[PDB]
DNA sequence: CGGGAAAATCTCTAGCA
DNA sequence: ACTGCTAGAGATTTTCCCG
DNA sequence: CGGGAAAATCTCTAGCA
DNA sequence: ACTGCTAGAGATTTTCCCG
């Protein structure tokens, strides 16, 4: 049910940036995504990244090693 | 300081010197020098040295107009995933630059387009064509190639590719198509190590994915969320951090002073 | 408020001041003389 | 590594497949694949007719997504770069045409032999048939036909809900082209894996499955076991 | 991977794909993936990406031509300080050339200088003008503005001054003997944040010094060093670390195992 | 030995393979069908 | 005596760089100064540095701070 | 900081300057300043004759340094852009010129209020007849009187050495420009220190000489005092 | 030992054309 | 065998000042 | 726990014109 | 109200392999 939807969500992966970083944050944790803004897991943090910082893909290679 | 800072503007109106002479040759702290010199019209020369980012959402297009052996080859990339679409035009025109979009919206999904303003993109037949697509244009600061940064890149990438495949084939739009599919399906890197093709077609089938799944989630979980203020919608709880909307404003409040009904 | 000097559109001369608009992350919208521009925060120096 | 009982005892039961069993009892997808273990690359090309003009026309099946356009003439240059600009657009395997001339030259067959692409010589039809339709419903909104035909490929792909799941043609599309370079890159992993020998607590020779952090997954006549990682060794053979 | 090393060879011949996309698609370790990229000479398209460094010996001048409003400004400076000489001359010929290096050469101790491959630099009376002052010419590499990167940028920081003090003058060559005095003395930065006279006196008052120094310090200070070798000359001792310098070669070794006679 | 791929004078294309002669920091000095060139490692690559 | 001329050697600073840095790495205390190298001493560290890399200044500010 | 007292007995017997006192008996130069307390800028203009040109010739008096250049006519701009490059390459407080009209134009006085030059209307003699002297020696390795004259002046400022201690004029300028340099910085670090007025112990005001790391030294009633940081109160008047 | 404020240091950009 | 650099704007880190 | 070797990561450049 | 980036070459750091 609910349960098995977040963690579905939460097998994606998210790619983001700073406001003055330009190196792109490495794989992070989604938990949450919206229209303006999602809601990322980086290493025992909650960021809050707006979309147009965000690359959000699953990584089949990822999925396919397990 | 009151001699010092007197004989220190007498002597910046002829030599225009930087805060730090003034504070050595005259007394002063670094403070006043530096209001000195913040105070010349005359020595406000130079920009803050940053670079802004530019937009990666999913729908963002990057579209330009390059040249190669005397032809106009017309490029467009998808932000997010580095996916170029490239033709050889007849002209540098209005109106093969709305045929191109309307194709390219109706290949793959295409929210925003942004582009220098070359006369082409800025013409009212593109205009109409991204009207009719549902296409929003966004136009570049004139003469900031930066702006455009993703897809002047992916010029330098595409003619490298040409280059590297010209002698087999004849026409340019022959080995132009070649390039765009070397570098859609034949070189891997970036994020996932993907290429640009894979890329994009996770980046496309994720958002679709988690649009619905994130529609069934708070389709279910509804809930209200206190901290410190009103009822605050809820969008995920859990290690001790609940992530909530007031106002649309999304804060991460810690467990501790936030309560959920 | 802010005094804004600007270098714009292909011109290597810097202009201004100007008035401050709108302050983003890589770009500011100034007023000087009665026109709105559009420059790169590159390109500009807010006092 | 515990629910592989389970996913054992699910097949033998519902005779599910490698995707329920990996996401649902939590299995490195190449166990799934052993469990159960013991098209997208597809495109229809034609050429059709309208208003003097030669519309090429190219399907992908699996999905019912169109590639469509006005070309000049039909030869074989104009049909092999189209096929060209169709191979660096989408990932195209096979191209099933009608032995038309155009479809037969030397030029489409060096253009698919760059490409990669198998030439073989009901669906093309009727797909025709919605985009004539469609092209009747928009030519009032253009004035060229290629302008039109595109308008119509537009509606087609995007704006034609349809289907099981209520999804337009490019939906289908992605979805279903994610599902193949899922299938290429597990196949990638069987292949990598397919090439060690194990060596547990010394047994015979076992196949290798997966090499966890945790654990050893092997497979030692046709029995799936788990095993740590020191109490195993791994050889190449 | 005999089977999967001759279709990427193939592949590679018709797509060029990039060491990555060849290990994925045809399972190769990284090292033969990258191993047929190396091979083809049509992939070789990028440098190693560093940057070298200019010589700042004491008596190195980097001199170029700058051009403004129609005239032609020889501008010098001296490495180690930033210090600059530059004139308005008549014409971008090696007899203004000529005669401005013997100016420059009669004022400070030059060296030797530093120049891009114009037509001034390379004449035959610049080359007896350095014959005679005892001046070694060196020239950088062609077009590579990058070896000459002190005077370029010197170039850009003198035609920004002499914006700034245009109009305080009539003529471009009082501008610029305006903008050479500002930026030799009324600017203050770099090492010691000094002005580039201070530092240039500075530099050669401390070259004097120490060659003075160290004369009598080896004219005094004479002893042999003997470490693991043969009768090494002694530098420097303290602080647990000896300096010699056994056939030309200066190295550190520790006060073990070294012993001084 | 080592190949050297070069681009050299303005010229945007790449040549090469050439033979090394030398390798100082910042430059290589390459031989190229007899010819001797001087260029910025910056421009060059070594195999 | 020589132990005088030694510390007057060693009141001289060394701004330097290294072959891969650009960076002027910060004031050292010159120990040795050579036709082709200087000696120098950076934090606890006896380093060799070739001419062409190396700004000897006295530092007139600093001397006359003490 | 114990070898104030030497100092101070050094300075009683011998009136030795701060220099020999900072340097033998180590002392922050503004101490050895304070015991000792209780032209490099000058140059000489002249315009001189030869071949029918005209040589103006700047001589920095205290070094003997010389900076020479033929110009095409005696006249106030010629000077005044002479003068603005003499004071752009060197440290130029004030020049000796002859009330010629040439150094009396309302150019020349606008070119060193611009570049603030001091101006005042037999060194300057003699060094146009060693300078004459070497210009005959190397006039034949020259063509135009113009390369001859810098030959001159280079051979003058680097190969001529003489005086005391066998330098040329170059080494001397240099050394007395340092000299200077070092003099500007001591009075710099005078004039920011004399606004601060210390209480120690609390006695009375006392005047501060340094503020070093370990020590602060002060002094009060004509005595230099050494003592802790901790045990003083610094502020400003 | 503690913050605050000021200095020092570090990062990073354009223009040299 | 030769070689990017310089100075300023803003951010971040170290140092000094009085408790 | 220890090195070695291989992978991953980081740094940094030109060209986009 | 908008905004440098991309991919490769080489260097450095982390991870994995068998003891
Ligand atoms: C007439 C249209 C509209 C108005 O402006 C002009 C001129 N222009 C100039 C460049 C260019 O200078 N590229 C070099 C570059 C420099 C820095 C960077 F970050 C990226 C870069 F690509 C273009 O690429 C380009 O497309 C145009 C163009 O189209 N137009
Ligand atoms: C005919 C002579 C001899 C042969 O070459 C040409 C052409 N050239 C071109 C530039 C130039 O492109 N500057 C921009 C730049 C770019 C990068 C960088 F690191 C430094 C920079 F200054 C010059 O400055 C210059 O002096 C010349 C010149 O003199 N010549
Ligand atoms: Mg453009
Ligand atoms: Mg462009
Ligand atoms: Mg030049
Ligand atoms: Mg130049
Ligand atoms: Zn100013
Ligand atoms: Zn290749």
């Amino acid at each position: 049910e609910l349960q098995k939807q977040i963690t579905k969500i939460q097998n994606f992966r998210v790619y983001y940036r700073d406001s003055r970083d330009p190196v792109w944050k490495g794989p992070a944790k989604l938990l949450w995504k919206g229209e303006g803004a999602v809601v990322i897991q980086d290493n025992s943090d909650i960021k809050v990244v707006p979309r147009r910082k965000a690359k959000i893909i699953r990584d089949y290679g990822k999925q396919m090693a397990g | 300081f009151l001699d010092g800072i007197d004989k220190a503007q007498e002597e910046h109106e002829k030599y225009h010197s930087n805060w730090r002479a003034m504070a050595s040759d005259f007394n002063l702290p670094p403070v006043v020098a530096k209001e000195i010199v913040a105070s010349c019209d005359k020595c406000q020369l130079k920009g803050e040295a940053m670079h802004g980012q530019v937009d990666c959402s999913p729908g963002i297009w990057q579209l330009d107009c390059t040249h190669l052996e005397g032809k106009v080859i017309l490029v467009a990339v998808h932000v997010a995933s580095g996916y170029i679409e490239a033709e050889v035009i007849p002209a540098e025109t209005g109106q093969e630059t709305a045929y191109f979009l309307l194709k390219l919206a109706g290949r793959w999904p295409v929210k925003t387009v942004h582009t220098d303003n070359g006369s082409n993109f800025t013409s009212t037949t593109v205009k109409a064509a991204c009207w009719w697509a549902g296409i929003k244009q966004k136009f570049a600061i004139p003469y900031n190639p930066q702006s455009r940064g993703v897809i002047e890149s992916m010029n330098k990438e595409l003619k490298k590719i040409i280059g590297q495949v010209r002698d087999q084939a004849e026409h340019l739009k022959t080995a132009v198509q070649m390039a765009v599919f070397i570098h859609n399906f034949k070189r891997k890197g970036g994020i996932g190590g993907y290429s640009a093709g894979e890329r994009i077609v996770d980046i496309i089938a994720t958002d679709i994915q988690t649009k619905e799944l994130q529609k069934q989630i708070t389709k279910i979980q509804n809930f209200r969320v206190y901290y410190r203020k009103g009822p605050a919608k809820l969008l995920w709880k859990g290690e001790g951090a609940v992530v909530i909307q007031d106002n649309s404003d999304i804060k991460v409040v810690p467990r501790r002073k936030a309560k959920i009904i | 408020n802010f005094r804004v000097y600007y270098r714009d559109s292909r011109d290597p001369v810097w202009k201004g001041p100007a008035k401050l608009l709108w302050k983003g992350e890589g770009a500011v919208v100034i007023q000087d003389n009665s026109d709105i521009k559009v420059v790169p925060r590159r390109k500009a120096k807010i006092i």
